[PDB]
């Protein structure tokens, strides 16, 4: 019972994470949150059924209710970006929405947009790789830092290596 | 004086803007002046586009209301009249003659608008050929064809709408067999998600005049060709014609769902208003005949719940009767269940994007258009709430 | 069988008027299951399992006819589309030659399908080119002393042997024939205009 | 295209067909009659240009796309763009 | 499309 | 029924003058200033009894009763009659 | 004379023409429709350049400075030419925005390589210089003598490693010259007596282990807690008076090698402002605290080599970072959150060593690798007045 307490607790506070920073809707889930306040019978474990159960009743299609307007930024997730680190911002911007498999579901449409846009990214580097340190210009504003060409080569791939992960 | 050379730049391509704005202009001054129950809007009847020309779908015009896309399928009379017929009407002016003419290349089926885009109009056919009409030019004829090929637009599309605003606009052709194609508002060389959807068993479920339940979402209705009505989608593996709604008695033609709720409850109902005569309501969690209406007379085909008003719908006949329905207010019996001209089946019936007007697509050609200033949203959310509630118990006992 | 211009006939998928039945097994075998004999179920159910790609070929068929009507109405275009029409039309033939074959079928519908959208984007567009062209045979007596569209003229003939090089035809020294053609009688009458100038 | 836009411009109360006068005063369309609408079409269209200078010397961005010259008995009313003008008799009725 | 009508209708037989 | 009616019509469909004219477009009554008032009116009183003479070159028995401009920014109206040629500066709605 | 007009116009008949003509209006108007219309129809202030092949001769830029004294005329050090050895190896050289002009009004070169150069304090003939080796030069532009007139011994007691950021500290009588070579040693220097340095020591951390510096700066109001830009990370806050002088703590945010740092000053006297941006060889430039560790959100620009960050106090917050590639993607944070406010690219593909905002103003001085300079302006980017918005902001992506 007190492990559906955490979870709820949890995922309570990270929708009000994430509405927050994306009026008419905190009112919507505080009349939730406080009917289901008073619906949890103060921890009746006896009736962790009707408490938990009838919680879910209508604490599930309420906040569903507020996964419409989310369900309007989820549309939103691409109506925003052209590149998948703009889009990867606002899908970090949504840590709450991780349980929820229904987000999953614009996400899996934008697996193919972001898996592309995240393999012509790592194209370009790997021209860029190929196109060694002696030959970029990382060689000469190394060399005009006063970095060695051995610093310089294994600093830079060791930059890509970590652009790259 | 001459009009050899001023004919000949007649003849250019130079008059193309200029004879638009000529047929806009002269229908601006169409209504000549002087300087010395249903209200029955306006009959739109065009002369020569519209005569044996049975109209496919009423579509409504997001911006610029009072608008719709009369779009005509090509009946058996005309074969070579161009295959496919649009038109748009000005619903204020009270003219006789449609603002703009676009004719096809294909039996138009579901034509709908391009929206945000006065100067275009786009749509399904009978070849699911989402073809582009530009208003901006004098060609009626589709300058931009939607491919024909396999995995492409196949099957006729009875519902070419996007998902949601122009944020996500997916304008998924939902087609006869399942090819459900997305599309873009503007861009129409290849579909946006060409893919297809499935069915329990025998995957050519011919969808027929379908909705969307309140919210608007991607969960799509289905206007099956045998009842069980199924909900599904495009997006992801939602695509699954699988949610059966048993219990009702022949192909669903007219489907519309609940509207935005303004002045009524919830309710994700839709009312089917199809071939077993005796139209039927359902819920999106039913799975039973929330509530069976009368016993038209001949095969029904279209329905449609008022924007203005969320609950009530407008159902039809096979021997052309408007039976509009309350529902909040009354159970049993209708408001005015007039009977459209002649006794025809009636192919459409849409209501206005303004609301509380409805255009019943009317046996070829005419568009006979109820106005109405009865079915407007009665504030009657419990009402409607314990009206589908109660027939949702009654529906299976 | 079809007479029209250029004296030669259509190609239709004959499922056009079969359609018909293969929806009513659909509504008769899905919605209740009506009394439908089994040589009926069996025929129309091997039709029934290529409806998709059966009304795929009707509509084929129907981008066929508009543009096939179209190079009929001017050989012009078909010496035009002439090259890549070769393969198309080819490929639409091998299609043509396998007769009550269900395992060539699917594959070449998508043949059919693909080179019958070819063979129409590039129909389609050498007629609307041609029809702007002949509006403007109909509607060039309107000019004066000028080189620059003389030489406007020789270098869209030019872009359009470019074209030609592109979309490599076989038929394409005849295209370049008829584009001189254009050059010679629109140029004739100009400069008839622009010898009466001089 | 002239048919189906003169034809259901004629459809109404009275149009007698599309014709357009040039921003010459030369009618560079004509339904009808050459030399009656051509008269008619010039000294409408000069003292079109007449109006107007004097339509722009009074509202300055007044674009004459619709113009209906009602007279005692006939309106020639003229619904074009900016630069041509129709030339189309039509009764107040 | 004649030439290569004939040669379809002789491979459609 | 001066002032009052000068509103009325003004608080119409953006009316931005209108004067029913005594003569030659010039009546103390002003809706606006000089020029847009007297001098504009005075013009398309005088253009509008050349439009009136247009149709005479027409028709000689066919003066002018109506005049109707609705564009862009205006919907000029303007009606010649036994005593005014009538000045109507307006906005499209 | 024109029908004064009193006659018919108060009369009864005059209002009988009144109803004909709102009659007329509203008959004409008997449909009582309106225009229904149916589709009817009817940065970054680029400024002038400064180059001169007469010694921008395929030469990398090196830091650069405005003018501390007088106004929008600034100091351009640059690099050797390996492909011209007969050339001096270090040819520092100046520009004056406020003449209008291109020539390189002056001209001044020592032996080698200047790694750093910038103005006097209070000097206004005197030009101070870092150097390659290790010696830091002194022009005058008034003797008309292209070398430095006094150099700092090549001693231990003097820098024997290139110094990359030498500075003046405080006003007339509150300042000095200080000197911090890469090998890791500060040295207080007059500007009179130069063969030996006024006030000097090293610079280790707790352990005895280098600290090589790269493009230190004072805070505001040379409180001598400077900070230091290391070599690669463990960037750190250094004090000059006391036992405690040296190196305070290490912080460390980010992996690539630091390149640049820098310091600002008050809203319009509304914040502290003690904030510090770095620049590094990541690709990112954090943000960072007087008393942080690995603190505010580490701005990263992508495609791009960050060679340097400096911020105008002149409107609290634009900072202007550089790349490898030809890019100047400036912005404020109050604005923005992550991304180039007003932010341009540079003609062709020059890797942008060192830009300066224009003092008490605004423009931007840009640094090449090739010997060129450019000269940009927001012009638009105005310093807000009561821009607190950027502190709220700062403070509510601290919390996180």
């Amino acid at each position: 019972r007190l492990d559906q307490m955490r979870k709820f607790r949890r995922q309570h506070e990270q929708l009000r994470a994430v509405i927050v920073r994306v009026a008419n809707a905190i009112e919507e889930v505080n009349l939730a949150y406080e009917n289901v306040k008073e619906v949890d019978g103060l921890d009746v474990s006896k009736e962790g059924t009707e408490a938990w159960e009838a919680a879910m009743k209508r604490y599930d299609e309420r906040i569903d209710r507020v996964e419409t307007r989310i369900t309007a930024r989820l549309r939103d997730q691409l109506g925003t970006a052209k590149n998948a680190n703009e889009m990867f911002r606002i899908f970090s911007r949504f840590n709450a929405l991780f349980v929820r498999p229904h987000i999953r579901g614009a996400i899996r449409e934008y697996q193919t947009q972001l898996i592309q846009r995240v393999k012509d990214d790592i194209e370009s580097l790997h021209d860029k790789f190929k196109v060694q340190y002696p030959q970029s210009q990382a060689c000469k504003m190394s060399h005009v830092r006063d970095l060695p060409p051995v610093s310089g080569s294994i600093i830079w791939a060791k930059q890509i290596d970590r652009q790259l992960t | 004086l001459t009009e050899e050379e001023k004919q000949q730049i007649l003849h250019s391509e130079e008059f193309l803007s200029f004879f638009d704005h000529s047929t806009r202009i002269v229908e601006r001054a169409l209504s000549e002046q002087i300087n010395i129950k249903l209200s029955l809007n306006r009959q739109f009847f065009d002369e020569r586009w519209s005569k044996h020309r049975v109209v496919s779908c009423l579509d409504w015009s997001s911006q610029y209301p009072e608008l719709l896309v009369a779009s005509y399928n090509n009946n058996e009379d005309a074969p070579h009249e161009p295959d496919g017929v649009a038109l748009v009407w000005n619903m204020k002016y009270k003219k006789t003659t449609p603002e703009y003419v676009f004719h096809c290349q294909s039996a138009v089926m579901s034509a709908t608008f391009a929206k945000f885009h006065p100067n275009l109009v786009v749509g399904g056919t009978y070849s699911g050929q989402i073809v582009l009409w530009d208003n901006r030019s004098n060609k009626r004829t589709p300058v931009q064809r939607t491919p024909l090929s396999a995995a492409a637009h196949t099957h006729p599309v009875y519902c070419v709408n996007v998902v949601g605003t122009q944020n996500a606009h997916n304008l998924i052709s939902i087609s006869t067999d399942g090819k459900i194609c997305s599309w873009s508002l503007d861009m129409l060389s290849h579909p946006q998600d060409s893919m297809e959807l499935v069915h329990k068993q025998s995957k050519a479920v011919a969808v027929t005049s379908m909705s969307f339940p309140v919210g608007d979402v991607n969960n799509f209705v289905v206007g099956s060709e045998e009842g069980s009505v199924y909900t599904a989608c495009r997006h992801g593996s939602k695509a699954g014609i699988s949610e059966m709604f048993e219990g009702h008695q022949g192909p669903i033609t007219g489907i519309h769902c609940h509207a935005a709720v303004g002045a009524v409850d919830f309710s994700h109902l839709f009312v089917t208003s199809s071939f077993d005569w005796t139209v039927k309501l359902w819920s999106t969690k039913n799975n039973k005949p929330l509530y069976s209406f009368e016993d038209n007379a001949g095969y029904v085909y279209d329905v449609m719940w008022s924007p203005t008003h969320p609950a009530l719908f407008a159902c039809v006949d096979g021997m052309g009767r408007l039976d509009l329905w309350n529902l909040n207010n009354d159970t049993e019996v209708p408001t005015a269940s007039i009977s459209v001209e002649g006794n025809p089946a009636l192919n459409r019936v849409r209501w206005t994007h303004s609301g509380r007007e409805i255009a019943v697509g009317d046996s070829e050609g005419q568009i006979v258009i109820y106005d109405v200033g009865e079915q407007i949203a009665v504030p009657r959310n419990d009402e409607w709430a314990r009206f589908g509630r109660t027939l949702a118990e009654i529906n299976a006992n | 069988v079809r007479g029209r211009t250029g004296n030669v006939l259509k190609l239709k998928v004959n499922f056009l008027p079969e359609i018909i039945t293969l929806s009513k097994e659909v509504r008769n075998l899905k919605w209740l299951g009506f009394r439908v004999p089994l040589a009926i179920v069996n025929k129309a159910h091997q039709a029934n399992q290529l409806y998709p790609f059966a009304i795929s070929l009707i509509e084929s068929v129907r981008t066929y006819e508009r543009t096939c009507e179209k190079v009929e109405e001017r050989n012009t275009i078909s010496l035009l589309v002439a090259g890549l029409k070769k393969e198309v039309q080819a490929l639409i033939a091998e299609g043509i030659a396998l007769v009550w074959e269900s395992y060539k079928l699917d594959p070449y519908v998508q043949r059919l399908a693909e080179t019958v959208f070819n063979f129409q984007e590039k129909v389609d567009d050498l007629l609307i080119i041609e029809e702007k062209i002949d509006l403007e045979v109909r509607s060039l007596e309107t000019c004066m002393y000028d080189h620059k569209t003389f030489s406007e003229i020789l270098n869209r003939v030019q872009k359009a042997v470019d074209d030609l090089n592109l979309h490599s035809y076989s038929n394409l020294p005849i295209w370049v024939n008829k584009l001189d053609m254009e050059i010679e009688r629109i140029l004739g009458v100009r400069l008839q205009a622009g010898l009466r100038a001089w | 295209e002239v048919e189906e836009t003169l034809k259901r411009l004629q459809s109404q109360k009275g149009v007698q067909g599309i014709i357009v006068v040039n921003t010459e005063g030369i009618p560079i369309k004509s339904t009808m009659d050459n030399p009656t609408t051509t008269q008619y079409a010039s000294l409408m269209h000069s003292f079109i240009l007449k109006a107007r200078s004097t339509v722009r010397d009074i509202d300055p961005q007044n674009d004459l796309t619709f113009l209906r010259i009602r007279s005692k008995k006939n309106e020639i009313m003229v619904a074009p763009d900016k630069d041509y003008f129709l030339i189309v008799i039509q009764n107040p009725t | 499309v004649f030439l290569m009508k004939q040669q379809s209708l002789l491979a459609k037989q």
